[PDB]
């Protein structure tokens, strides 16, 4: 209906849901931390698109 | 009532799945205490 | 390797060997002997690491 479409419509183009990359969750990350030697960090689970 | 008034076409996307916490995907170890650095890259706690 | 299990691998290695690029190793060692020559044709040493 017009109204309804109205309504779910704008639901679809306001997925709030971004992608995803290793290199995102590496970000999520203080720009320190990763720059500490005393600590490690590494990679093991893959990420499908 | 009016019919192709009402109907209309959808624009979703394709089976996604959602990740929450997030973090874990993190393998993370450490060194052992004994070898600490500050910024200074000198060594933290160095007095043998 | 001292400076290695020290340092906590910067992932140096980890590229190295991904990629198979010329390099060595030092420090203290366990040998393993072995003679069916067989085992050098199949190029067995390329395994272990």
């Amino acid at each position: 209906h017009p109204i309804d479409y109205a309504f779910n419509e704008y639901f679809l183009q306001h997925q709030l849901v971004e992608p995803l990359n290793n290199d995102i969750i590496f970000n999520y990350i203080p720009e320190r931390i990763r720059n500490d030697v005393n600590y490690i960090l590494n990679m093991d689970r893959n990420l499908p698109s | 009532f009016d019919f192709r008034n009402s109907m209309h076409m959808l624009t979703s996307n394709l089976t996604f799945t959602v990740y929450s916490d997030l973090l874990a995907f993190v393998s993370a170890d450490t060194v052992e205490p004994i070898n600490a650095v500050a910024f200074d890259n000198m060594r933290i706690m160095n007095e043998l | 390797l001292e400076e290695l299990m020290r340092t906590g691998d910067y992932a140096q290695i980890t590229n190295m060997l991904l990629n198979n690029q010329p390099v060595a190793l030092v420090g203290a060692l366990p040998f393993v002997t072995d003679s069916s020559v067989i085992s050098l044709i199949a190029k067995l040493d390329a395994t272990v690491f």
